[PDB]
RNA sequence: GUUUCCGUAGUGUAGUGGUUAUCACGUUCGCCUAACACGCGAAAGGUCCCCGGUUCGAAACCGGGCGGAAACACCA
RNA sequence: GUCUACGGCCAUACCACCCUGAACGCGCCCGAUCUCGUCUGAUCUCGGAAGCUAAGCAGGGUCGGGCCUGGUUAGUACUUGGAUGGGAGACCGCCUGGGAAUACCGGGUGCUGUAGGCUU
RNA sequence: ACAGAAACCUCCCGUGGAGCAGAAGGGCAAAAGCUCGCUUGAUCUUGAUUUUCAGUACGAAUACAGACCGUGAAAGCGGGG
RNA sequence: UUUAUCCGGUAAAGCGAAUGAUUAGAGGUCUUGGGGCCGAAACGAUCUCAACCUAUUCUCAAACUUUAAAUGGGUAAGAAG
């Protein structure tokens, strides 16, 4: 034996963490200096934009934060893809641009600005900044959020970051992470930037891989066999996205209506459900044994 | 040559005697003690508020006589 | 003699009550104040930094600033006779909006309301508040019982 | 060796816990707060005789020794030696104070009289409050005259005023007399050397399985 | 027929204590450096101990971590020296296993006269698919009531692959 | 009662700043001696008073105590 | 019905164990071409998609611990004022108001905020 | 393994029993606990307030504002601890 | 003085809620021990006492507190709305 830890008395005292905590998705310290504006403000919201990379889906939603529940003016995931050609390889980091490019301008085909502060169009990879426009609706901002990603150079978040400022958000970004940054030296390729926003990762692994083995391409990559990609032709998907996107972001959303509406979960007993079985047993058991 | 050490004692009778005035707070009290950067500004929002009177007389003679119009309306 | 030390006797006041060490609930630095809003306040340790002090822990006052995350503020303290409209510098996480106030306004809201109806009649409503009055000539009915027995119980001695 | 207890006999102080606070305390004096057959059951053994304080006072830890003693004399002749159990429930435990006597040579010449009042730590004492037992004691049903004597010589090592009362319980669980042979016949309450452990329509149902079984 | 509850292989640790450092330390390192292929982590003292000759933050044992098949590759080539044969309390109460060695040469290793014999630990940590789910950083959990690898389920592995003896008493 | 001071090998006594412990004496073993002394070579011996704390660590630095010592206890 | 993303209040939410997962996601998973990170691709990053609900999670279960209410204890303990009340004294009695806490009994077991799915 | 109440390793439990230069006292957890990188916010400058209060000083603190900067993808955070 | 509304940690209580003391039994080779006694010796039998802890119970805390009063302290009860 040993001492139990877990007393009644480890349980009268264990004060519990603090929900979003125990399921463990949310630094708030962190939410707190992010989300809580200054009070030279009052009513005036911050905006964050929100992203995290799932697992096979990027989603990506600029937030402001209520005391009832942070709202979400705008949302624009990974999975939408499909629509503007992409069909595949849509939790990479070339598509965390696409999504972020398109947030951006589903977010300012509203207070009507699709006609300003489109960002940089061809795509670089570099400094790009927006910069507010005089005498015009002053440009959108926020301030972004990685949530829980140890935010190394090259990881997606701060990557569909590049996509919404892209598009025309003026978030602070600074460009010490984005793929291309050399940490023996400081500063760009951002001829890597290029590769790194359209897949040629994806293309130079997708050729790496064919002329050694076949087969391993295939397993580590069918559906970029089917649905009849390339390499070659990749580079040329994604430049149809950031045009795709940017003359049509609006979502039309699907219209719903049909369900049976069946219950298949299960219910909650009643009292006298749980009240008897404790009634039941206990003659069960008395019966079986006033036996043998 | 010992003695007291305090006591609060008769006391409430004095700093009571003449009364505890809860004190006397008039409207308008000082912006003293304000974050500068409200005054900074609030100062060229009082500053140029006579730049923008023409507007003010014109449009409360609009309203003036659409209430004028209104309350006529009424007779 | 004493210690002078801002923070003697707080002990047990600052301290946070019970199975809430930790992160501060975000609403509490989300709800905006402005100046002519009242305030009680109310110091917490797990934050430090733009304290009260126990003289006013538990006291209210208006707002006269606002700073980034702070909240100036006009409180009553009172000193050996003379009370001293006084004004301190306390971070927002000690204070809230006291609901003392908010009685009133919703009294308001209603007797304007009850006054511009019942204008259009011309009938007299009571808007003042009226302390409770004595409870009135009613009678009581037992149906088919008389009243229940009660003898004082004799004292033994349990222990 | 110590003032008479009238000097420390009315609680006038907060209680001194012997602590880090003070420090240099002498053992206190009484130490077995039950003797007899304390490897008795409740079910052969009924007889919750009581010694009750009638008054808000302190008793000395030295008092509470011969109180003691004198009840395991006179039970013991009356029961015989396993014929019963005996338990002091006051254990002394505020400590008491004493200026240091004062303490002088011949005529003397120097005292300082009053400075550094406060005393050293002298012994101990038990707070009793009014209504509150300080011993208590079982035996069989038959042996009733034998407690209450026992007590009844008690009281004399013991200041103030206090009753002999004898308990409606069985014998030493809070287990109103009337009610045990029932309440152990169905297992309301289970044998648990002296006292009993009352079981209730509670826990998981594998836990009574064990009983009824 | 279970679908994926394949007892594996976590991880194999090779720990090389020595109260000592300096060289009959840094010597030690080469031999896991060679047995494994990779270089391995200086420990040192969590603090002084004076009947050992040991000093709070002093270096005294070298360790590694091996993983995937070459810890398959040294699990096997380890136990062989102790000829597939183990004992019954080193399966132990959260399904991992710990087996010992004297000697560092009965591994398929050279001994020069300078680099002597200094055996090691070895101990595996068994896991099973989404074993992980505790280490990882986002929407971590617990390994549910099942899924845990209990001592006897452990042993039986161990009894069905390397199909050692696994002699009782003691 | 209050203010000082010590305690370390069998004994008298050194010692350090926080890594380590001595001297002399005593004693055990040889030698020399006819035999003791003396002389010469080898040797073993304490929780550094008892404690709790700090610290990598305490014999040594705090706090408490226990034993042995010293020094005051002046106007009447 | 339910889930995901972000959430509010922070256990009616925790914990312990038992039962079931249709679709989408959410997950587990597979690998190291690049970015990036390690002693170890064990964690992070990234490129994926060959499997399965093994677990999380979700959904349910326990005269389950806990937490949250109700009752009881109890008009008890304690107390504002009150008296030329008692009592050698400790203390105790009453009058006028206020009025707790445990053991012991009950019931409950997270509510919803915006954005988006699936059950068309 | 040698390894013993203590070296070294690995799994599990671990609401806080550690830890946070110190008296306590308050405060603290994918922190304010521990490890490393980068550094000088311990920098220059007006004012307002709190605390000791006479509501005088000093000391210590709190909020703002102006410079110039570190850090961080950034929000902020930072004018000694 | 009411009615809203905050603030408050004292009396009491509890200590089968944390800390700190502390009695007692049931229970446990938990550990482990140190003595026995029966055993060469054997968690072998039986004792015993240490310590721990599983349900319990006695009694307490000014430098404790889950609870937690009475008495008390802020505001507010509008034309400066
Ligand atoms: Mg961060
Ligand atoms: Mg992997
Ligand atoms: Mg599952
Ligand atoms: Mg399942
Ligand atoms: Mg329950
Ligand atoms: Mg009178
Ligand atoms: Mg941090
Ligand atoms: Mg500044
Ligand atoms: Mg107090």
């Amino acid at each position: 034996f040993v001492k139990v830890v877990k007393n009644k008395a480890y349980f009268k005292r264990y004060q519990v963490k603090f929900r979003r905590r125990r399921e463990g998705k949310t630094d708030y310290y962190a939410r707190k200096r992010l989300v809580i504006q200054d009070k030279n403000k009052y009513n005036t919201p911050k905006y964050r934009m929100i992203v995290r990379v799932t697992n096979r889906d990027i989603i990506c939603q600029i937030a402001y934060a209520r005391i009832e529940g942070d709202m979400i003016v705008c949302a624009a995931y990974a999975h939408e893809l499909p629509k503007y050609g992409v069909k595949v390889g849509l939790t990479n980091y070339a598509a965390a641009y696409c999504t972020g490019l398109l947030l951006a301008r589903r977010l300012l085909n509203r207070f009507g600005m699709d006609k300003i502060y489109e960002g940089q169009v061809e795509v670089t990879g570099d400094e790009y900044n927006v910069e507010s426009i005089d005498g015009q609706p002053g440009a959108f901002t926020c301030y972004l959020d990685a949530g829980l990603a140890r935010t190394t150079t090259g990881n997606k978040v701060f990557g569909a970051l590049k996509g919404a400022v892209d598009g025309g958000l003026s978030i602070p970004h600074s460009t010490k992470r984005f793929p291309g940054y050399d940490s023996e030296s400081k500063e760009f390729n951002a001829e890597v930037h290029r590769k790194h926003i359209l897949g040629q990762n994806v293309a130079d692994y997708m050729r790496y891989l064919i002329e050694e083995d076949e087969d391993a391409y295939k397993k580590q990559f069918s559906q970029y066999i089917k649905n009849n990609v390339t390499p070659d032709m990749m580079e040329e998907m994604y430049k149809k996205a950031h045009a795709a996107i940017r003359e049509n972001p609006v979502y039309e959303k699907k219209p719903k209506k049909e369900v049976k509406k069946k219950r298949w979960n299960r219910p909650k007993m009643s009292l006298a459900q749980k009240k008897d079985r404790v009634a039941q047993k206990k003659a069960s058991f008395l019966r079986a044994q006033e036996r043998a | 040559a010992k003695s007291k050490n305090h006591t609060t004692h008769n006391q409430s009778r004095k700093w009571h005697r003449n009364g505890i005035k809860k004190p006397r707070s008039q409207r308008y009290e000082s912006l003293k003690g304000v974050d500068p950067k409200f005054l900074r500004n609030m100062r060229f929002a009082k500053k140029h508020n006579k730049k923008g009177l023409k507007k003010m007389q014109a449009n409360n003679a609009k309203a003036m006589s659409a209430r004028a119009e209104a309350i006529k309306a009424l007779v | 003699t004493n210690t002078k030390g801002k923070r003697r006797g707080t002990r047990y006041m600052f301290s946070r009550p019970f199975r809430k060490h930790g992160v501060v609930p975000l609403a509490t630095y989300m709800r905006i104040y402005k100046k002519g809003d009242i305030v009680d306040i109310k110091g917490m340790g797990t934050v430090q930094k733009g304290m009260p002090h126990k003289c006013y822990h538990g006291k209210t006052g208006r707002v006269y600033n606002v700073t980034q995350h702070a909240v100036g503020i006009v409180v009553n303290k009172q000193v050996k006779g003379k009370i001293l409209a006084k004004r301190i510098n306390v971070r927002i996480e000690h204070i809230k909006h006291s609901k003392s106030r908010d009685s009133f306004l919703k009294r308001v809201k209603e007797n304007d309301q009850k006054k511009k109806e019942a204008k259009e009649k011309g009938t007299w409503v009571q808007l003042k508040r009226q302390p409770a009055p004595p409870r009135e000539a009613h009678f009581v009915r037992t149906n088919g019982k008389e009243p229940e027995l009660l003898e004082p119980i004799p004292y033994e001695f349990m222990a | 060796g110590r003032r008479p207890a009238r000097c420390y006999r009315y609680c006038k102080n907060k209680p001194y816990p012997k602590s880090r606070f003070c420090r240099g305390v002498p053992d206190a004096k009484i130490r077995i707060f039950d003797l007899g057959r304390k490897k008795a059951k409740v079910d052969e053994f009924p007889l919750g005789g009581h010694m009750v304080s009638d008054e808000y006072e302190q008793l000395s830890s030295e008092a509470l020794e011969a109180a003691r003693i004198c009840a395991n004399k006179y039970m013991v002749k009356s029961c015989g030696r396993d014929g019963f159990h005996m338990r002091v429930r006051l254990h002394p435990f505020h400590v008491i104070r004493i200026n240091k006597m004062l303490s002088c040579a011949g005529a003397d010449r120097l005292q300082t009289g009053m400075r550094g009042a406060f005393g050293k730590p002298q012994g101990t004492v038990a707070r009793v409050h009014i209504g509150q037992v300080i011993m208590s004691i079982r035996t069989k049903l038959q042996n009733e005259e034998h407690v209450i004597e026992a007590l009844r010589r008690a009281k004399f090592k013991f200041p103030g005023r206090q009753k002999i009362h004898i308990s409606k319980k069985w014998g030493f669980t809070k287990f109103n007399a009337d009610e045990f042979e029932n309440m152990v016949a169905k297992k309301c309450l289970i044998p648990d050397g002296c006292g009993v452990k009352y079981v209730p329509n509670h826990g998981p149902l594998d836990k009574w399985r064990v009983l009824h079984s | 027929e279970n679908p994926m509850r394949e007892l594996r292989i976590r991880k194999l640790c090779l720990n090389i204590c020595v109260g000592e450092s300096g060289d009959r330390l840094t010597r030690a390192a080469k031999v896991l450096e060679q047995l494994t292929g990779q270089t391995p982590v200086f420990s040192k003292a969590r603090y002084t101990v004076r009947s050992f000759g040991i000093r709070r933050n002093e270096k005294i044992a070298v360790h590694c971590t091996v993983r995937g098949a070459k810890a398959e590759e040294i699990l096997e080539k380890g136990l062989k020296v102790r000829e597939y044969e183990l004992r019954k309390n080193n399966f132990s109460d959260t399904g991992n296993f710990g087996f010992g060695i004297q000697e560092h040469i009965d591994l398929g290793i050279k001994y020069d006269p300078s680099i002597g014999i200094y055996g090691l630990d070895f101990y595996v940590v068994l896991g099973r698919p989404g074993f992980s789910i505790a280490d990882k950083k986002r929407r971590t959990g617990c390994i549910g009531a099942k899924h845990r690898i209990s001592k006897e389920e452990a042993m039986r592995w161990f009894q069905q692959k390397h199909d050692g003896i696994i002699l009782p008493g003691n």
